[PDB]
DNA sequence: GCAGACACTACGAGTACATA
């Protein structure tokens, strides 16, 4: 009887338990049923559930004894080349369909390659792919899971049926949060909530995950709005205050200062960014002045995301905003 | 106008509007057995094509072997160094010092020729080695073994042997390597040997040519060579004027077999005096030349000399030899190493701003396309020799030197993580895991050389007081606690120095920095000794803990 | 029989009538079979366009099942084709003479980009020296990454993108062999979002028939998640009408409520800048800002931010505009 | 390698003229009995660029597809040649005409270039313009910024609009 | 030992600071079914610390008995990469940054092995093992591309505690799978009761001036700290309040090279300066902090109106330094550009 | 009948380069 995370233990492990993607959950019942399944591809941001529905689907086509059969996993924490797709993928795709369900359920007549995090596959190893996809398909079906679609190349994109895994919305991440919460016996308050699907952005891991880490941080009393501030990172509006009050003041030695206070104090620059981001969009500003601004927000994020230093790249947007902001004064 | 005031009466329109609220609506809808190269070649000392000095070099450098070899003690700059090789004698075992003799140079200079006619000229026998040979070091062994270690099967009257190893820039460094242990060799070499290149600075050849008689070929003289292709053409029965002669020479740049067989190609029998447009066209005898990286440099940094003078040719032709020269790295190195030290006349730096910009620009090229497997981005990085020579074309004369501080630079980087990883090494991994090793350089190596040299007086230990004895013990500790000594070393001044078996002190050291007072010979030798008596009683202590 | 296959593989043009597009080539193709001089063939074009499906057909006009393993040498991108490869069984198969009936053989090199240059290169004399005895068939989907030896050698054929007027027939036969209710405008969209692409039609009207069980405009735009273009229309009118926060509120809400992606939106606004009759600065700046924003959505980035300098890249040009009058 | 180029008579062969092609395609037309035109000879020799392989495979396809030799029937087949219109591209992109660059971009989109192709051309084109030396070779490292994006993994028509813009804009950048 | 090992804490009550983020660490992995961990925060934060603290609190204080492990990684290339690790009975330290560019392999290899087996001993140890990856922002995007799927499968029987500076360099999937613990730097009070102590457990008095002054200069990095003070009391044992700090040679050096800049903008300044950047490169100094070090200084040479361009111009070529592989050309490209827009400030 | 010698192919290892 050992422990096991929320992420884990509250996994889909059917179709019906996969939540806010009901095109391709429809799709895939559909399949579950007895219909033609073609080829898939799924896209989005992370932690929206592309790799916990179609193990959902394998394991509810196949089942339990079928699972090690009928389905292949190959991702980036296994060596992927273009040998790899020539021998392995290729050898698993001619393999005869034989075995059946004991329990009496329906078996599909083929087998799933799940080509999970394609990203990382290189433009060769996915060029072998394709008339492996186009003869083997009366055997073999094939799922490629992915962050970023332009970095599998046309050929493959057009060969399988793309479905784009959108972002959780606040109504049905706040119902699987709180149907977690109710099977866990913990309490937490409708601000506290609240405030959970707004800090998660759509990620449900991410959020299952914050939801676990308070409840243990709390203990098992009431989780408030103060524990989910402190354990997702959230600046304090008054840091925020004070860098707009700096770039007001027009002086690059208290820029200086409250970029090194806010560097200091561990603050990730992508939530600086954005809450930068949602102090700028809803002021009193021009249009002008606010439309630079967040072309360097955008800037700046971008050059976070290809890792740059963040010290430079925060005084630079405090530079950039406090050109703007003592510009008109 | 894109932007009309009044809307649009049949067409589609989409509104605009300002921050001041006025709308604006934009529209929404055996004569003729043989080659000439080879009727023509020259078997006699007097017709050869060559500089008179190299072939004369050649010649004394071949007849200084007459003394261990024919028996008869009578035979019968660069130009100063090879004078002084010639008359500084020869060695204890009657031979000269130089064994080997060096050929290098372009083609078709007459350097196999010039081999050739100087071994059969001196009474040798030529034994060739060429590149179409196994190259393998067992037979280059047994090859040479076989050609300069045993005498002649005629006996008295038979010629020596004279080995003559063609392509030797081709071979590999295990074959050199055989051919440096058979020179060396104290099994004596009693032969000369000949080596032929056309590139002296070939990686396989760096050891050769610090041992061998090195003669570098100078292109030929263009009126020699107009003067026996003029010759060569009489004797064929052909007109030709001097000045097309001329034209052909420069066309094939100084090229003896190219010459040649452009003339036996453009005469044939239907015609007998060359015209000029058929030299100056480029459908016959124009050939890639494989251009050297310091011309390149040259035709980059300086302007041709005053047609030539549009830029879009000089363009083209810098271009052109940039991408005909090869080893792009070593180009751009040698772009980044001397645009600085030119005579700019962009006192702005605007145009060394935007040399760099091109520079990186070759580099995110490069790590593309090393990084998504697409090698059509090479095309570009060819522009960069054509950018820095748009952006720093003079009239002056730059001297140029080969690129030396990147690699450099790489070395001393490789050398330091040799040396971060031995100091890191002798920790022990209960401190090792406190801190990681770029966290200890930045943070931990100076201060800890700070700590490591107090202000200690030269006393003997039995006048101390108890404070100095602590923070000697402390001292000890914290040296042995990094696994960390002092030991002698030797110097050819004569006088004895301790220091660190980790030389830790050029990881934090820097040499414009003022100098700081180091720890004195009596208090490095007290330490090596208490660091050394420490460890005895540490031993001693754990045998009597355990 | 009822075969468990997807409908980009159960519907195969396997005779060259089933193709819809290319009929001067396919004619001209056709002549060549039956008057017996078919050339070596450079089949080349964007994905989709039916040249796999083309020169399969040709395969089985040419030569009957009992003699087809015999005569055609297929190779493609999942097989090793190193110039081992071309010195051994494709020299081999191309120099020797068939096995039960006599003629000419095939070689098909699918996905001839792929192949190494050296390979392209040991090509070269294997096609020249054996035209009598066999043809080869090169298809690719660029034609930059083939010699151009290999290019004259072989006669061109450009499979261009298919017109959304000859898609229609072809749909239309696939949804009346499958039993599909789809109405007229389930058609435009299925045709508008392939873009001269056979695979991604049968895709896009496969999952939606299964997604919903009609095709609809509607269950499109939702199955694929492709913004409708009132949506584009409402966010162009929204980043050229008004100021920042209200524009900024209005596409947030719109984007989370249709679900959207930056990716489509920039796309199809991309495709509305052109239409509008901007000034040629402004239409320099757009695009670049656009292309920019483009490129950032490539990376581990916000997507928030980038919607924000999309609506910055026309705020910015909304007093210049105006003022331009 | 300079040693073998030095050991034989190197001789260079140029592109063949119109004359050329055109006398050996009667030859072949007058031993085959090909029924043709002027403008169609001329369609065939435009479409060959210099390569005799290239016209009579054109030649053979026209005369197997149709039976007569036009200009349409040879352009129904055959293609015209693509660094013609990257050419006026190019030249469109010199004096910032974006909206005719932007045309001739779209033109080469619809008919299936594949964006790798199209910055091929766009680069073969600009590797030999007849323009300013610097502007060219701003120009060149534009195309080899947006080539290292079509290779990373973004190729669509945004970003060769875009890429027309930036060359629009160097010029107007001094 | 120094002073940075030998008075380091080994429990969470033993901490001087962030005592509530240590009550609250305690109370995360009490139960065993905790998530992935990303320690981040300034350098001398104390993260390694509080990590080492919360493998105490897990296993027992057999996680102090360190041994060093040398694996042999074959690469695809099929050449030999020597990498170390520390490990204990109970957990594993890897740093993957050490194989340079190989480290997807360490990744795809060397953990995957580890998170395959499960533990000898169920008693003594716990259920599950710890991996230690120290330094996971200088970790390429193919490794934590490569990571991502060994931490959703194996989770129940092998644990991972990300440390690392910034969470910027480290990929949103990676970020998505693990909690992110904040560890900021401690204070000027925190790092002068520290200070103080430290010198009291060694019999020593320390000014609040001085501390005060050590605490300042160290940039709210309790290690230097420790460090500077260990240096001063070798230096002079009566603790004066106006007595001098030793400085590290490579931040003096950049202060000189700036200075150098600032001195004179010339092309052959700016070779001089590219030997300086040489010289600090081949000291193994991150060109970030190159960066970082001339931006903090060339700026208080600069007037009020002339900082913001240089800020940025010194963030977009450490950005496209970032992008790059050559970092000299970055260097002197920003060296050359602020030569430039000085050269112009000080002609007009 | 069993030990020594001969060449045989498969396999390990090192290196270059990939554009127009
Ligand atoms: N739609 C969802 N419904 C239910 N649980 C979900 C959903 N999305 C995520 N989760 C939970 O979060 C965990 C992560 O889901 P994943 O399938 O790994 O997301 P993901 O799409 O794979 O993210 P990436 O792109 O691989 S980093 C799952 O194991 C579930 O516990
Ligand atoms: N004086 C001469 N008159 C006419 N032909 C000559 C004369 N000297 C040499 N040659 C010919 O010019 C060529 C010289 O090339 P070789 O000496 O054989 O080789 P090389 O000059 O060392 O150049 P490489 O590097 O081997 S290509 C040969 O074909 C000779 O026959
Ligand atoms: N012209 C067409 N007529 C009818 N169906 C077509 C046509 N082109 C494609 N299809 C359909 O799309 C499927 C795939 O066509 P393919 O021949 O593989 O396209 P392709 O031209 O080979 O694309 P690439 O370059 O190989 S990815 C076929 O099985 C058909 O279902
Ligand atoms: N709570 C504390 N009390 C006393 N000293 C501490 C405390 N936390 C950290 N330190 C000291 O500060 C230094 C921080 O280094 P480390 O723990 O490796 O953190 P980081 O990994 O952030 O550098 C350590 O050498 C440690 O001795
Ligand atoms: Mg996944
Ligand atoms: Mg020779
Ligand atoms: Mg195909």
């Amino acid at each position: 009887a050992k422990p096991v995370p929320w992420v884990e233990k509250y996994r889909p492990k059917c179709v019906d338990e996969v939540a806010f993607q009901e095109e391709v959950v429809a799709v895939l019942k559909k399949s579950l049923e007895g219909a033609d399944l073609p080829n898939l591809l799924f896209y989005g941001p992370p932690g929206t559930g592309k790799t916990s529905t179609i193990l959902a689907a394998a394991r509810e086509l196949f089942g339990p004894e079928l699972f090690r059969l009928r389905v292949l996993e190959l991702n980036a924490s296994d060596e992927r080349g273009i040998q790899v797709v020539r021998e392995k993928v290729k050898n698993f795709a001619q393999l005869t369909v034989s075995g059946s369900r004991s329990d009496g359920k329906p078996c599909p007549p083929f087998k799933i390659v799940i080509l999970d995090e394609a990203d990382s596959m290189t433009s060769a190893a996915q060029a072998a792919l394709r008339r492996t996809m186009e003869k083997e398909s009366k055997t073999t079906r094939f799922c490629l899971i992915c962050n970023y679609v332009s970095r599998i190349i046309e050929p493959l994109t057009s060969r399988c049926s793309k479905f784009r895994f959108k972002p959780l919305s606040d109504k049905i991440q706040q119902q699987r949060l709180l149907d977690i919460a109710k099977k866990e016996n913990v309490k937490i308050s409708d601000e506290g909530i609240a405030y959970l699907v707004k800090v998660s952005e759509g990620d449900l891991r991410k959020a299952i995950t914050f939801l676990q880490s308070a409840t243990r941080l709390t203990g098992g009393k009431e989780i408030t709005e103060k524990v989910i501030t402190d354990i997702a990172g959230v600046i304090p509006a008054e840091k925020i205050d004070g860098v707009f009050a700096a770039c007001q003041s027009g002086s690059f030695d208290k820029l200086e200062a409250v970029v090194k206070d806010l560097i200091d104090e561990g603050h990730a620059a992508t939530q600086l960014v954005n809450q930068l981001h949602d102090v700028v969009v809803e002021n009193n500003l021009s249009d002008k002045q606010k439309s630079i601004i967040t072309e360097k927000l955008a800037e700046v994020d971008k050059c976070l995301a290809d890792g740059a230093d963040e010290h430079l790249q925060l005084i630079s947007l405090c530079a950039t905003v406090m050109q703007q902001l003592s510009q008109n004064c | 106008n894109p932007v009309l005031r009044r809307p649009p009466i049949l067409e589609d329109y989409v509104h605009v509007t300002s921050t001041e609220g006025v709308r604006a609506y934009l529209v929404l809808r055996a004569s003729s057995h043989c080659l000439w190269v080879d009727e023509f070649a020259p078997r006699h000392y007097t017709e050869l094509l060559s500089d008179d000095f190299t072939n004369r070099c050649l010649l004394k450098w071949l007849k200084l072997w007459d003394l261990v070899v024919f028996g008869h003690e009578r035979p019968s700059s660069h130009e100063q160094v090879l004078e002084e090789m010639l008359e500084a004698g020869l060695d204890p075992s009657q031979r000269p010092k130089q064994k080997v003799a060096l050929l290098c140079g372009p083609p078709g200079l007459g350097k196999t020729t010039l081999a050739h006619v100087i071994a059969r000229h001196a009474g040798y026998s030529v034994v060739e080695m060429n590149a179409s040979d196994d190259r393998s070091p067992e037979v280059f062994r047994t090859r040479i073994e076989a050609a300069t270690q045993m005498e002649s099967v005629l006996g008295a009257g038979g010629k020596p042997n004279c080995l003559v190893i063609d392509e030797i820039d081709g071979a590999p460094v295990a074959a050199i390597n055989v051919l440096l242990s058979i020179l060396n060799r104290k099994g004596l070499l009693m032969r000369p040997i000949i080596c032929i290149c056309n590139d002296q600075f070939a990686p396989s050849l760096r050891q050769l040519k610090q041992q061998a008689f090195l003669l570098h070929f100078p292109p030929t003289l263009p009126s020699r060579l107009v003067q026996r292709l003029q010759e060569v053409s009489l004797r064929q029965g052909m007109r030709a004027d001097p000045g097309v002669l001329a034209a052909l020479c420069e066309k094939t740049d100084n090229d003896i077999r190219a010459c040649i067989n452009t003339l036996q190609f453009l005469y044939s029998r239907g015609q007998r005096e060359l015209s000029v447009r058929d030299v100056q066209a480029t459908r016959v005898g124009l050939k890639d030349q494989r251009r050297g990286l310091f011309s390149v440099w040259q035709e980059v940094f300086q302007l041709p000399r005053a047609s030539l003078t549009s830029a879009s040719q000089r363009f083209y032709r810098v271009l052109h030899a940039a991408a005909s020269a090869g080893e792009h790295e070593k180009v751009v190195q040698g772009l980044f190493d001397n645009f600085l030290r030119l005579r700019l006349r962009d006192s702005s730096l605007g145009a060394v701003c935007v040399a760099l910009d091109w520079l990186a620009f070759d580099d995110l090229l490069a790590g593309a396309a090393h990084h998504s497997q697409s090698f059509q981005l090479l095309r570009y990085p060819p522009f960069l020799p054509v950018a820095f020579h748009v952006l720093f074309a003079s009239s002056h004369t730059p001297r140029i030197t080969f690129p030396s501080s990147q690699q450099e630079a790489q070395n001393r980087m490789s050398q330091m993580r040799n040396l971060i990883q031995t100091l890191v090494s002798g920790i022990a991994p209960a401190t090792r895991s406190r801190a990681t090793p770029q966290a200890l350089l930045l943070d931990a190596l100076c201060l800890l050389l700070d700590i490591l040299a107090p202000k200690l007086r030269p006393v003997s230990t039995q006048l101390y007081s108890t404070r100095e004895k602590q923070q000697l013990a402390s001292l000890v500790g914290t040296m042995l606690a990094y696994s960390l000594t002092y030991r002698q070393e030797r110097t050819p001044d004569g006088q004895y120095i301790y220091r660190l078996e980790p030389n830790v002190e050029e990881l934090c050291r820097f040499p414009e920095l003022p100098a700081r007072k180091p720890l004195t010979y009596q208090t490095k030798q007290l330490i090596a000794r208490e660091i050394e008596v420490e460890k005895m009683r540490r031993a001693e202590a754990s045998a009597r803990v355990e | 029989k009822i075969r468990n296959l997807p409908w980009v593989e159960k519907y195969r043009p396997q005779t060259l009538n089933d193709l819809i597009s290319h009929q001067d080539i396919l004619s001209t193709i056709q002549k060549f079979i039956n008057e017996d001089r078919l050339p070596h063939l450079l089949l080349y074009g964007p994905p989709g366009t039916g040249k796999t499906s083309t020169i399969l057909a040709c395969a089985k006009q040419l030569y009957k099942d009992k003699e087809f393993g015999s005569m055609v040498l297929e190779l493609n991108a999942s097989d090793d084709r190193g110039i081992d490869i071309i010195r051994g069984p494709i020299l081999s198969f191309a120099s020797t003479r068939t096995i039960f009936k006599k003629g000419f053989k095939l070689v098909i090199l699918d996905e001839a980009d792929a192949m190494t240059q050296d390979a392209q290169n040991a090509l070269r004399r294997v096609i020249e020296k054996f035209t009598e005895n066999t043809r080869f068939c090169l298809i690719c989907n660029y034609l930059s990454k083939i010699i151009p030896a290999l290019q004259s050698r072989c006669t061109r054929f450009r499979f261009g993108p298919l017109t959304p007027e000859l898609m229609v027939p072809r749909l239309e036969h696939v949804v009346e062999e499958e039993k599909v209710d789809i109405s007229e405008d389930g058609m435009k969209a299925l045709v508008t979002l392939s873009s001269g692409d056979m695979r991604r039609a049968l895709n896009i009207l496969q999952s939606t028939n299964m997604a919903f069980g009609k095709v609809t405009e509607e269950t499109v735009y939702t199955c694929t998640g492709h913004p409708l273009k009132s949506d584009i229309a409402n966010i162009l009118d929204w980043m050229l009408n008004q100021d920042f926060t209200t524009a900024y509120r209005n596409i947030t809400e719109l984007k989370t409520l249709k679900g959207l992606a930056l990716h489509d939106i920039l796309t199809e606004i991309h495709l509305f800048v052109h239409r509008v009759d901007f000034p040629s600065s402004v239409r320099i700046h757009l695009l670049t800002k656009m292309a920019d924003i483009e490129y950032r959505l490539s990376v581990g980035t916000n997507e928030k931010i980038q919607l924000s300098s999309l609506i910055a890249a026309f705020q910015v040009t909304r007093d210049l505009i105006v003022a331009e009058a | 390698i300079e040693p073998i180029q030095s050991r034989c008579a190197v001789l260079r062969y140029t592109k063949l003229t119109d004359a050329q092609i055109l006398t050996r395609l009667m030859n072949v037309i007058e031993k085959e009995r090909v029924p043709y035109t002027d403008d169609g000879l001329e369609a065939i020799i435009f479409t060959a660029q210099g390569d005799m392989r290239q016209a009579l495979n054109n030649l053979q396809s026209t005369f197997s597809g149709f039976g007569f030799i036009n200009s349409e029937n040879v352009f129904k087949v055959c293609d015209e040649p693509h660094p013609l219109l990257v050419k006026e591209m190019i030249q469109h992109c010199v004096n910032a005409n974006i909206d005719e660059a932007y045309k001739i971009l779209a033109h080469l989109w619809h008919l299936g270039y594949s964006p790798e192709d199209i910055i091929g051309n766009i680069f073969r084109v600009c590797k030999t313009f007849q323009m300013a030396e610097y502007l060219k070779l701003e120009f060149i490292k534009e195309i080899g910024y947006t080539h290292m994006k079509i290779a990373e993994g973004v190729n669509s028509l945004l970003q060769m609009a875009g890429l027309l813009a930036r060359l629009c804009q160097k010029t107007m950048a001094p | 030992s120094l002073w940075v090992d030998k008075y380091r804490p080994c429990s969470l009550g033993r901490l001087d600071y962030h005592k509530e983020q240590a009550a609250q660490l305690r109370n995360l992995v009490q139960c065993g079914d905790f998530p992935h961990l990303l320690v981040y925060g300034p350098s001398g934060a104390g993260k390694k610390t509080r990590i080492m603290c919360i493998l105490r609190e897990l296993y027992g204080v057999g996680v102090e008995k360190l041994r060093i492990e040398h694996q042999t990684i074959t690469t695809p290339s099929k050449k030999k990469i020597e990498i170390s690790t520390i490990a204990s009975n109970y957990h594993l330290e890897v740093n993957p940054s050490d194989a340079g560019n190989s480290d997807r392999v360490v990744i795809q290899e060397m953990l995957k092995t580890v998170a395959q087996s499960q533990q000898l001993e169920t008693n003594s140890q716990r259920d599950f093992k710890v991996v230690l990856l120290t330094e996971v922002d200088k970790l390429t995007k193919d490794a934590q591309h490569a990571l991502r799927r060994t931490m959703e499968k194996y989770m129940s029987t092998c644990r991972l505690i990300l440390c690392c500076n910034s969470t910027s360099k480290v990929i949103p999937p990676i970020r998505s799978r693990c909690l992110a613990v904040r560890v900021p730097a401690p204070s000027i009070e925190d790092i002068c009761h520290v200070l103080s102590t430290v010198c009291k457990k060694e019999g020593l008095n320390l000014p609040s001036q001085l501390a005060h002054r050590l605490a300042e200069k160290s940039c709210r990095n309790l290690r230097k700290a420790l460090l500077m003070c260990e240096a001063c009391r070798v230096q002079q044992y009566p603790f004066t309040a106006d007595q001098e700090i030793p400085e590290t040679d490579w931040e003096v050096y950049l202060r000189e090279t700036a200075n150098a800049i600032v001195s004179q903008q010339t092309p052959q300044r700016l070779l001089e300066v590219r030997g300086r950047l040489y010289e600090l490169l081949t000291h193994c100094i991150p060109p970030e902090i190159i960066m970082k070090g001339l931006l903090s200084e060339l700026l208080h040479n600069c007037d009020g109106q002339l900082k913001g361009e240089v800020a940025q111009m010194a963030a977009y070529y450490e950005h496209r330094l970032q992008l790059g592989s050559k970092a000299i050309y970055h260097l002197e490209a920003f060296v050359a550009k602020f030569m430039a827009l000085y050269k112009k400030f000080m002609e007009d």
